[PDB]
RNA sequence: AUAUUGGCGAGAGACCGAUAGCGAACAAGUACAGUGAUGGAAAGAUGAAAAGAACUUUGAAAAGAGAGUGAAAAAGUACGUGAAAUUGUUGAAAGGGAAGGGCAUUUGAUCAGACAUGGUGUUUUGUA
RNA sequence: ACGGACCAAGGAGUCUAACGUCUAUGCGAGUGUUUGGGUGUAAAACCCAUACGCGUAAUGAAAGUGAACGUAGGUUGGGGCCUCGCAAGAGGUGCACAAUCGACCGAUCCUGAUGUCUUCGGAUGGAUUUGAGUAAGAGCAUAGCUGUUGGGACCCGAAAGA
RNA sequence: AAAUAUGUAAGAAGUCCUUGUUACUUAAUUGAACGUGGACAUUUGAAUGAAGAGCUUUUAGUGGGCCAUUUUUGGUAAGCA
């Protein structure tokens, strides 16, 4: 017995029923996926400045 | 001895009489404590007048 | 109890909450754990990853008595002193009077150094102790006596 | 300071002795908790019934 | 007809008049619902909502947590408000002389507070002391530390504690969890 | 120390209430079917006490009409209470190849309440 | 298109073992008396010791190892609180929570100190690796709706098999 | 090379100024990223509307579809696919 194969009817209605939500962007986006050589430096740079602020504000 | 008090043991191992979550059960007296009266704002007339 | 069951609320409605088309048949998908490597593959992998297959090495005649080794952290090990003497020892923080804590009697096998015991020298006896756990103990002036 | 409790005699006339409250009468009164506890404990004296 | 933009007759979705039938708790709600109506202090409105919360939404607050808050700058003499229960913590050794208000104090926690020179206060006694929350401090226990939250949102590449009765070897540590056996997650 | 839908003797139930509960509350593993192994029902209730209708009359008789017992024969051995389907009689109504229904009203039948209030007051008796 | 001539009575998501989310209650780093013992107005109620169950530590196949550099970290946003200000606002403190970078424990790959039964021990310090972890505990028990599985399993139904 | 559809932006998580960190980078206080401190507030950066905004857990039913305008495939066509 044959049957309907594929259709996109009612799909946009279904998607828009709950709305198409924006990805809810954030401040400080994750550093996941950026070059690791930059990270290993970036880790020490933030470590260094943290010490500098701690001593200066002390 | 059976139930204990603030001065004696309850005779049941590790048992203490339960404690109240509210000091008193008369909320109206507290509401008329007047420490609250000073802090509170003046009241309406309990039946808002039908406007328009 | 029955009188709060939605069955009482389903009286008079022909499908009893099971719908018209699909109905409530006997076992549409199979019984029990059927279809793990089949039509029920999607649920099994998404919600129970690692179910199928063998990973470790077999242990024959495993007695769960050799492995009895309760763990103790350093934030505890002062509860093991009764409240009556706890205040006395804490204020009388000195050697030649250090309280003896038999962790084995309390039912513990190893001491783990989670951290921050006070500076009171104490004497604790345990079957095992981790490295950092003891370093915190003797930094306070205490010592550990190994027992069995 | 539990106020007092007058003691009566078998002949119906109050005696000289008076006793303080046993400090258990000041426990919180919880109709909800008693209702739930009563519902369960009342089931303890029951005999099983079943059709053959 | 009306081309409705949003769902009609939709509930607010926020719990009011808590479903617990604790008569003493309802009196406390009765007290604060009067305060928040006629005091305009944001403290009262916060406390009133906090009385409605369920058990998981009212996590226990340790006395050690109390010590941390009091260690904040300029907060030693503040009054601590805990809408919930306060649990004793043996991991702490020094306790200040603060005063705290909470629905319930565990026997250990109440003894610790009293032994430190402070006093345990019920919420109503706070109301007479601070009708508008003069010099107060509200603390909330951790919500994500619950065991049930571990399994929430389980899925591929999430690492969210798959629900299981018995743990150990050969319990979901096979094909689908390591690349030696099929794939890893 | 443990088991026990069997046997014997006991005590109980937020159990069931004659289409339930054992198949069986009754002359139930009975009546009954099958060559046979086997299969297997239905069926409780007048009334306090039969006091179960003496007697008269019509009829061949069964019975009927009286009489009588009974607190009640609207309890008469087809017997507590006696519903519905279905039927008879009486009464009302409508009806030109359905009836039944919804809104409104005419017509007919039938049905409740409101009509003291307190009071001016004594033109008054039982004089208050 | 199927069932329904009519009426009365009967008649179909229950119970249990184990559980998931949510809610209520008690207690709270503990929690659970009722296996059992004592007691009794006697299957009720009341009382009780030791263990045990779950939780307070995880990670490895395993041998094994084992959670603070620091105000238990930094940054961003935070209800509320505090100070100033009539207010507007300004500043401080900012729990829960959200994002991100770090810190500690386990596994894997490295580096290989002091020493030595010279092959043992693994100090120190790293790594686009990994964990269902730590980072001032939240859990235990009872009950309730709903949902799941095994059970006759919502009720009635085979052709067969022994 | 259209029309209709479609991505991005229209700020405080912004702009500008100064100098701190780093094992990264540069010939190099050269850069990069993150910062300290300083300055610019409701006309704070187009229109309109916001009915509250954001977020989590759990579960029911469903998983045979059909029709109309327009675009369009096979078929002569079909109340055809
Ligand atoms: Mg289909
Ligand atoms: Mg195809
Ligand atoms: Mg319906
Ligand atoms: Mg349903
Ligand atoms: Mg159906
Ligand atoms: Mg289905
Ligand atoms: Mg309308
Ligand atoms: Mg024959
Ligand atoms: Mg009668
Ligand atoms: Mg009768
Ligand atoms: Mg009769
Ligand atoms: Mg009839
Ligand atoms: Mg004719
Ligand atoms: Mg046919
Ligand atoms: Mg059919
Ligand atoms: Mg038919
Ligand atoms: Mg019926
Ligand atoms: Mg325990
Ligand atoms: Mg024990
Ligand atoms: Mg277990
Ligand atoms: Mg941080
Ligand atoms: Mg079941
Ligand atoms: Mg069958
Ligand atoms: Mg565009
Ligand atoms: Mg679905
Ligand atoms: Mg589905
Ligand atoms: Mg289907």
């Amino acid at each position: 017995a044959k049957s309907k194969n594929h259709t996109a009817h009612n799909q946009t209605r279904k998607a828009h029923r709950n709305g198409i939500k924006k990805p809810k962007t954030y401040k400080y986006p994750s550093l996941k996926g950026v070059d690791p050589k930059f990270r290993r430096n970036h880790k020490h740079a933030l470590h260094g400045t943290a010490k500098a602020l701690a001593a200066a504000k002390k | 001895q059976v139930w204990g008090s603030e001065t004696v043991a309850s005779s049941k191992v590790g048992y203490t009489l339960p404690s109240h979550i509210i000091s008193t059960s008369d909320v109206t007296r507290i509401i008329n404590s007047s420490e609250i009266q000073s802090a509170i704002r003046p009241a309406g007339q309990a039946t808002q007048k039908r406007t328009h | 109890p029955s009188r709060f069951t939605k069955t009482r609320k389903h009286r008079g409605h022909v499908s009893a909450g099971k719908g018209r088309i699909g109905k409530h048949r006997k076992h549409p998908g199979g019984r029990g754990m059927a279809g793990g490597q089949h039509h029920h593959r999607i649920n099994m992998d998404k919600y129970h990853p690692g179910y199928f297959g063998k990973v470790g090495m077999r242990y024959f005649h495993k007695q769960q008595a050799h492995f009895w080794k309760p763990v103790l952290n350093l934030d505890k090990l002062w509860t093991l002193i009764p409240e009556d003497k706890r205040d006395q020892y804490l204020k009388s923080a000195s050697k030649e009077t250090a309280p003896v804590i038999d962790t084995l009697a309390a039912g513990y096998g190893k001491i783990l150094g989670k951290g921050r015991i006070p500076n009171v020298p104490v004497i604790v006896k345990a079957r095992f102790v981790s490295k950092l756990a003891e370093e915190k103990i003797r930094a306070a002036g205490g010592v550990v006596e190994l027992i069995a | 300071s539990r106020p007092q409790v007058t003691v009566h005699s078998l002949t119906g006339e109050a005696t000289a002795n008076a006793l303080p409250l046993p400090a258990v009468f000041s426990a919180p009164i919880r109709p909800d908790i008693v209702h739930t506890v009563f519902t369960s404990v009342n089931k303890n004296k029951r005999q099983a019934y079943a059709v053959s | 007809g009306i081309d409705h933009t949003s769902k009609q007759h939709k509930r607010s979705g926020h719990r009011t008049a808590p479903k617990s039938d604790n008569v003493y708790l309802k009196l406390l709600v009765k007290l604060y619902t009067f305060l928040a109506r006629r005091t305009d202090a944001p403290f009262n409105k916060v406390v009133l909502k906090a009385l409605f919360l369920s058990k998981i939404n009212r996590p226990p607050v340790s006395v050690s947590r109390i010590a941390r808050a009091l260690k904040q700058e300029g907060a030693a003499n503040k009054t601590v408000v805990v809408v919930g229960t306060v649990t004793d913590d043996a991991r702490i050794f020094e306790f200040p002389k603060t005063t705290v208000a909470a629905l319930r104090f565990t026997a250990g926690a109440r003894a610790k507070i009293v032994k430190a020179g402070g006093e345990c206060i019920t919420l109503d006694q706070l109301a007479v002391r601070a009708p508008k929350g003069q010099n107060t401090l509200i603390l909330r226990g951790p919500r994500n530390s619950r065991e049930a939250v571990r399994h929430f949102g389980m899925g591929p590449h999430k690492g969210k504690a798959p629900r299981i009765l018995s743990t150990g070897r050969k319990f979901e540590r096979a094909r689908g969890r390591r690349r030696s056996k099929g794939f890893k997650v």
